[PDB]
């Protein structure tokens, strides 16, 4: 994976 | 109230906006952001 | 908030949604995070490969970081429901402020302005998902009217 994908896709996670 | 749009060059218009864009990246005042959420 | 890096000509496409978070950054956080969510997401897909784009890309990572840091207890940031019905609700307010100022014959750039930027926010609904039937129609409109009116004035013509 990609870590600035990753950073985004964990930004946008909603918890 | 209608919010009808007629047929526009679409290309174009994307061409005007950005240039309209450009206008406002090239101001300083926001002041319209204001002045719009005040508004009555 | 780190500067960002010149805009790649890649990005054309999202330099004046970039332009209305900073014209927020004050004015209202969640609008500015939003817009630079909106401009990450658009930016990723367009390109995240060529070096001066992920550089750009990398850098705005960062920023949106630091913003979700500072408004971390803010619903609005912690639930992108809020955060979408915030925007909705703050884009109509500035459509309809420059649709009464046309619908009166008040054509000045405040009221320009007012529709090309609703018409930006209306874009970074997007990121949020599928736009509702009047944001369509509205973005539709605001584009047009921002277009129009500028060129009238700029012509002697009445709109």
């Amino acid at each position: 994976q990609d870590e600035l994908s990753q950073r985004l896709a964990r930004l946008r996670d909603q918890v | 109230r209608s919010y009808g749009t007629p047929e526009l060059d679409e290309d174009d218009l994307e061409a005007e906006l950005d240039a309209l864009g450009d206008e406002l990246l090239a101001d300083e005042d926001s002041s319209y952001l204001d002045e719009a959420a005040s508004a009555p | 908030l780190a500067p960002l890096p010149p805009l790649p000509a890649q990005f054309k496409s999202i330099q004046h949604h970039l332009r209305t978070a900073q014209e927020h950054d004050k004015r209202d956080p969640v609008v500015a995070y939003y817009c630079r969510l909106y401009a990450m997401q658009t930016g990723m897909k367009i390109d995240s490969k060529t070096p001066e784009c992920r550089k750009f890309l990398s850098k705005l990572m960062d920023q949106l970081e630091a913003l979700k840091k500072q408004l971390g207890d803010n619903e609005a940031i912690t639930q992108e429901i809020v955060g979408c019905a915030h925007l909705e609700n703050y884009a109509l307010k500035m459509f309809l402020y420059a649709d009464n100022e046309d619908r009166a014959g008040r054509f000045h750039k405040n009221m320009i302005k007012s529709f090309y930027t609703a018409s930006l926010l209306i874009d970074v609904i997007t990121v949020f998902g599928e736009l509702t039937d009047e944001n369509v129609k509205h973005r539709k409109y605001a584009r047009w009217k921002a277009t129009y009116i500028h060129n009238c004035l700029k012509n002697g013509e009445t709109p």
